[PDB]
């Protein structure tokens, strides 16, 4: 769908009213299932390792987040599809450029292609960005052409601070999603009892990365 | 009350990022 219109008279809206966009159908059935086939690839060549956390303490990270994980960049051989999809997110955030919030997005993290590989495996209640690491927006594309949520869980519950309800996003086929990576916008992956894929990157926001890069190179 | 960064999913802090 053409960018500039899709970002400004509905994800730019959308976000600053609600801090949450869906956005059904942005491929198409072709593109991602081919998108499928690079992540399903990625998983049985053994590329998947055990997500981790900004911070380690005494706790084993499965008890928190059960999925495996690897980074992609975009380039890589077989994933080049993957690659054209972080390339229309990250359109469509150009096409945001000074309208979402007031935040002056600048960059991205890798793409993180995830796999909760049924068992009941989720991922607890928490905050994407809750001590300013400069992720302003998380964006997430979801991948599952058969899910049957009602059986196979996987939901992610996201709890806007403020509002009468919370959001329940079925991590559907050709599904894209974003929300503020921050307090405003705690959420759980509920547990899974099938094969669930998604890819995400977190767009950082200019001055907010600069200062948590910073506290990162004094120590 | 609980460090919300012992639950936050990592990303590398190091290298660079993407720019856009």
């Amino acid at each position: 769908l053409p960018a500039l219109k899709l970002a400004l008279e509905y994800i730019v809206p959308c976000m600053n009213k609600h801090g949450i966009c869906v956005v059904d159908d942005f491929l198409g059935k072709e593109t991602g299932q081919q998108i499928g086939d690079e992540v399903r690839a990625l998983h049985d060549t053994g590329k998947f390792t055990d997500g981790q956390l900004v911070s380690q303490k005494s706790d084993s990270s499965k008890d928190i987040r059960g999925d495996k994980i690897t980074w992609i960049e975009g380039k890589e051989p077989g994933c080049e599809t993957i690659g054209l999809l972080m390339s229309s997110m990250d359109d469509l955030i150009r096409h945001c450029n000074g309208k979402l919030g007031s935040y002056k997005i600048n960059g991205r993290t890798k793409a993180m292609v995830a796999c909760y590989p049924g068992n009941g495996t989720g991922y607890v209640r928490h905050v994407d960005n809750p001590n300013g690491d400069g992720r302003c927006v998380t964006c997430i594309y979801y991948l599952n052409k058969d899910w049957d949520a009602k059986v196979s869980g996987g939901i992610l519950r996201i709890f806007p601070e403020g509002k009468a309800q919370f959001a329940d996003i079925e991590p559907k086929f050709d599904r894209l999603l974003f929300f503020w990576s921050d307090r405003r916008n705690p959420h759980e992956v509920q547990p899974a009892y099938a094969t669930r894929y998604a890819i995400t990157v977190w767009y950082f926001d200019a001055d907010e990365r600069a200062r948590a890069k910073v506290k990162y190179l004094t120590g | 009350e609980l460090d919300l960064e012992t639950l936050a999913p990592y990303i590398p802090m190091d290298g660079e990022d993407f720019q856009l």
